[PDB]
């Protein structure tokens, strides 16, 4: 995922999406492009934490 | 064993010797009994030792600062340098022998008469031929060894040995015979040269010599007495230089490709 | 005509030391130089661009 | 002759290092200076029809190459040789390829060398089988056994006597018996089996990868794991496998988890040297795999398959051994790859 | 035409099958180029080993299987290999080498030339104990004011005093500045010696040449022993 | 204007030169005679009087 | 034409934006406090 956004956004870099402006702003263009393959069908549920049972230690006294 | 190597167009070489040089019974005396004869008291001097499985060349390096191995060195530097000789006077280093090709003609290189020119003040090759000549005539008394040479410098020289004295090491070069009087600068010379070999820090005392030879003449009585005579050893040299085989001589200089 | 002046100007600098290659082979050599220093500064944007985006969206 | 194309790019190349010198100069020179004085000029200057032709002649040069351009995109010997001037000397690289070329001709001038053994030639160029002579294997030392001290008495019959306090192997019996050996690697190799060459004395490796490569086989040059075989899911588990054709080319086929689980068995151990190797030559027995070793007078012959009779100490004797098997497996991988072709 | 699945790799029954079979590789090489000389600026101690780490190789040389002396051997070669002299090395070299040199390009650093201000003064600030001192340091001749103060009026003690001096004093350029001290919290030693932290990171500014010998007198490195709650 | 005219002729043979092949940075401006740019300063030269203190 | 995603939900995405102070008339003062 991480590896996804970097070449989304190194692409909408190296193909343009004031001169001046191009030393200050950090714009880098449309949300769609930046975020292009990010959906709620994949990001989701493989980020979340806690989601297997992997040890369990039952005491009594 | 160290074997004497093939020659190419052999058949020709035992009928017809070599053109314009030397003849059949000329060439038998050089090559195919004098190195027969040098490749046997080698194979003699360094069986059971390391040396005999180091081609000569290595040989003579190896041996170059051992003053009891002189013997061996001798041995090895003469027969690395008579088929430097063989080599550059050959008709053709192909083997044209199922080809039957007459036609070789070989010409200076343009490489070769530009490095003439830059270190013999512009110099004809032609001059120079006749410097080497005399050069050959006044400073090997009896038998040596003529080659032209080119150092680290890029500079083409004219160095003449005496006996068997290889050109790639200059402490064993053989330049000045000793026997007879020498002058304060060519004492200067041996005295600087001395020096020279003092300054390495190595155990075996050997110095980095880059020259290289580019044409070798052997002027031993194994190669001219038979066909020219004594005396005749410069009409001889003035032979072997206007019949050289220059597919060889220009291969040996280095171009950088 | 800065665009153009100050690129007579550099080979003013350069005729010091040469004190006609210079009419088209030097101009060319120049040009070409200076499209390697407008390309540089432009790469140079660009990381200062993705530095400042959130290159690692889920985790880092 | 052509020396000054050469030259053509040379001048280019100064000039460059010039632009380039005197640009790094005005890079220093504060704008103060040259800023509002150029400016001037040109508040003094009217623009030509011609002076304008380069006012948007550049603008689109530098709008085109320098800002809408794609900053990125998603002689062949010794090509970073810096040649030296000509009237400088050699350069230590330059002298280096000079050497180089006196090598190729001149150094090797003279003579040329007969009947001298040179050691790298045992394992590239080995002998066939039917050529072997006992001469040749005595030339080796393969006839040199262990001190008669050290005996181990179930080898007796292939000792040929003791010479010089230790145990002479009969010849006439590792000729044979290594010639039955060699006939076994050829007939696993043609029949595209594995092939393990196992030894892990000093200096071996270099056989052993020799022997692998020209057999498509395997080897094992720095510790027997042992239980690689009787416990192969613990340890070699975890390793690629791949299939491949009749032609020993990756087919390229994805392996599913199944198939890369599974025990890969090696079809033929070769040991170089067995009595430092019990773990591997146990486990070979009880996973049914046949085995040659190298069996020296103070050794099992009893515990491998084929033993082959000669000494396992010298690197000499072990890699003449070892070449020998491996040319031998070399020729049935040949003559399995020559019956696909026909 | 019938397929079967053997090992991939020479060295599968090794005990690291990858790491053996990546050092074949480099083993290759560097008998394939025996012959090429090696840098004569070897001795020079040329400053290029960006080598990933022992982790970084743990990915494709076993995992758990890796040995540090396994990982100390790929070094060993890929440094021989890599030392090959620039002007005589080739491609094959140079692929097999690229594989393993560690790669932190995308980011960048955060570190920008300090400068004096539009008044020619460096500003540096200094932390000792809880004590904090912000220095404004200009070319003079030896002029120094705390806060607003002079010197012998805020700090009593000449231990205190030499301390400030003494950063000027490995430079030699006691009487070349004229300091203006802004200290605040702690005692009068925490300050003091605050302004002295201070005041070497601003004379680096005036000539960066010099802060080796500002390191070596130690007036470079900010102390961090405070009052630590009884455990 | 030979100024105009050689300025004029020096960037449409670069034109044609950067049109032959895709326009690349590194390549297309390449050094005479090299391969590309390797896309690898502020090391400040120390002034005469500052390189006098430290000497 | 892809689906155009509008300025507001970009918003969300971006940090929040700042209207400029015109006069400086300080009219409210917000406090917030939470244990984390
Ligand atoms: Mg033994």
């Amino acid at each position: 995922i991480n590896n996804n956004k970097y070449n989304n956004m190194i692409n909408l870099l190296n193909n343009n999406n004031n001169n001046y402006n191009n030393n200050n702003n950090n714009y880098i263009g449309n949300i769609n492009n930046i975020y292009n393959n990010m959906t709620i069908d994949n990001i989701p549920m493989d980020i979340l934490m806690y989601k297997y049972l992997v040890g369990w230690s039952i005491k009594f006294k | 064993i160290h074997v004497v190597p093939k020659l190419p167009n052999s058949k020709a070489l035992l009928q017809n010797g070599v053109p314009n040089i030397l003849s059949s019974s000329g060439f038998k005396t050089v090559w195919f009994d004098y190195q027969r004869y040098l490749c046997d008291k080698l194979t003699l001097a360094t069986a059971g030792q390391s040396l005999e499985s180091y081609y000569p060349f290595h040989i003579l390096l190896k041996t170059a600062g051992n003053p009891l191995q002189s013997n061996i060195f001798n041995l090895a530097s003469s027969i690395h340098n008579n088929h430097l000789f063989v080599e550059n006077i050959l008709p053709s280093a192909v083997e044209h022998g199922t080809n039957s090709n007459a036609v070789v003609k070989t010409e200076p290189s343009r490489l070769f008469l530009s490095k003439i020119k830059d270190s013999f003040n512009g110099s004809d090759w032609e001059v120079v031929k006749e410097e080497m000549i005399y050069r050959a005539e006044n400073e090997v008394l009896g038998q040596g060894w003529l080659f032209l040479v080119e150092n680290n410098e890029k500079k083409l020289f004219i160095l003449t040995s005496n006996n068997n004295g290889t050109p790639y090491y200059f402490p064993r070069n053989q330049s000045f015979d000793l026997n007879s009087a020498i002058s304060i600068d060519e004492f200067a010379t041996l005295k600087q040269m001395k020096e020279l070999i003092g300054k390495s820090t190595k155990l075996n005392g050997k110095v980095q010599d880059w020259t290289m030879p580019i044409i070798c003449v052997n002027l031993w009585d194994h190669a001219y007495l038979h066909d020219y005579g004594v005396g005749n050893r410069s009409k001889y040299v003035k032979n072997v230089l206007d019949n050289l085989n220059w597919s060889v001589v220009n291969n040996r200089i280095f171009s950088g490709i | 005509l800065k665009l153009l002046n100050m690129i007579l100007s550099m080979m003013n600098k350069t005729n010091n030391n040469n004190n006609t290659l210079d009419s088209l082979m030097n101009k060319k050599l120049l040009l070409k130089n200076m499209l390697l220093d407008m390309n540089n500064k432009k790469m140079n944007n660009m990381k200062r661009m993705l530095n400042n985006n959130n290159m690692n969206p889920a985790g880092a | 002759p052509n020396n000054n194309d050469e030259v053509m790019l040379l001048q280019q190349k100064l000039l460059y290092d010039e632009i380039r010198s005197e640009l790094k100069s005005l890079s220093q020179v504060p704008e103060d200076e040259i800023l509002p004085e150029l400016k001037k000029s040109l508040e003094q200057d009217k623009l030509s029809d011609k002076e304008q032709q380069l006012e948007a002649e550049l603008s689109d040069f530098f709008r085109n190459y320098a800002l809408l351009n794609k900053l990125f995109d998603s002689t062949k010997p010794y090509p970073n040789l810096i040649p030296s001037a000509n009237d400088k000397p050699y350069s230590s690289q330059e002298l280096f390829l000079r050497q180089l070329n006196h090598s190729m001709r001149t150094a090797k001038l003279g003579a040329t060398i007969s009947k001298v053994y040179y050691p790298h030639k045992d394992i590239f160029y080995p002998p066939l089988p039917e050529n072997i002579t006992v001469e040749s294997l005595m030339s080796a030392g393969v006839h040199l056994g262990q001190s008669t001290s050290l005996w181990r008495s179930s080898t007796q019959s292939y000792i040929y006597g003791e010479y010089k306090g230790i145990h002479i192997i009969d010849l006439n019996q590792t000729l044979s018996y290594l010639k039955r050996a060699a006939k076994v690697v050829e007939g696993v190799s043609e029949s595209g089996g594995i092939i393990l060459f196992l030894g892990t004395r000093q200096g071996q490796k270099r056989g052993l990868e020799e022997a692998a490569k020209k057999t498509h086989g395997y080897y094992v040059s720095t510790r027997w794991i042992p239980g690689t075989l009787t416990n192969s899911t613990e340890i070699s588990g975890i390793w690629e496998k791949q299939e491949i054709d009749s032609n020993d080319n990756p087919t390229e086929r994805a392996l599913s988890p199944n198939e890369t689980s599974k025990q890969v068995k090696p079809d033929l151990l070769v040991v170089l040297n067995p009595t430092e190797n019990r773990n591997a030559l146990l486990e070979a027995i009880k996973s049914r795999v046949p085995t040659i070793a190298i069996i020296d007078t103070d050794s099992e012959p009893s515990l491998v398959t084929y033993p082959i009779p000669g000494n396992d100490d010298s690197l000499r004797s072990v890699n003449f051994l070892l070449g020998v098997l491996a040319r031998a497996g070399q020729r049935g991988l040949q003559n399995r790859l020559a019956r696909n072709n026909e | 035409l019938p397929r079967r699945i053997v090992p991939k790799l020479a060295t599968f029954y090794s005990a690291n099958p990858n790491h053996e079979d990546r050092i074949n590789r480099l083993e290759r090489l560097l008998r394939k180029y025996i012959k090429l000389p090696s840098q004569n600026n070897n001795e020079a101690q040329q400053t290029k080993a960006p080598w990933i780490s022992f982790d970084e190789y743990a990915l494709i040389g076993g995992g758990t299987k890796l040995k540090p002396t396994q990982y100390t051997q790929l070094l060993y070669m890929l440094n021989k290999l890599h030392n090959i002299d620039p002007q005589l090395t080739n491609d094959e070299i140079t692929s097999e080498l690229s594989q393993y040199y560690k790669k932190s390009s995308m980011l960048s650093n955060n570190i920008k030339i300090k400068t004096l201000d539009e008044f020619g003064r460096s500003i540096a600030v200094g932390k000792r104990k809880s004590s904090t001192a912000k220095v404004f340091v200009v070319r003079g001749t030896g002029e120094i004011l705390v806060n607003g103060r002079q010197l012998n009026d805020y700090f009593l003690k000449m231990k205190d005093r030499e301390s400030i001096m003494y950063p000027l004093q490995v430079i030699e350029s006691v009487g070349k500045y004229n300091i203006f001290a802004t200290t605040s919290g702690g005692g009068p030693t925490g300050q003091a010696e605050s302004i002295m932290h201070a005041i070497a990171k601003a004379l680096v500014v005036f000539n960066p040449l010099l802060k080796s010998r500002l390191h070596k007198a130690g007036v470079l490195t900010r102390d961090y022993r405070h009052v630590e709650r009884k455990k | 204007e030979k100024g105009v005219d050689e300025w004029l002729e020096a960037i449409n043979e670069l034109r044609e030169e950067f049109s032959a092949k895709e326009y690349l940075p590194e390549t297309s401006l390449a050094p005479p005679g090299q391969s590309k740019v390797d896309l690898l300063g502020s090391k400040i030269k120390p002034t005469a009087e500052q390189l006098a203190q430290w000497e | 034409s892809t689906r155009p995603y509008p300025v507001n939900v970009e918003a969300v995405y971006y940090a929040p934006l700042k209207l400029p102070i015109k006069y400086g008339d300080l009219v409210a003062d917000i406090q917030l406090r939470s244990y984390d």
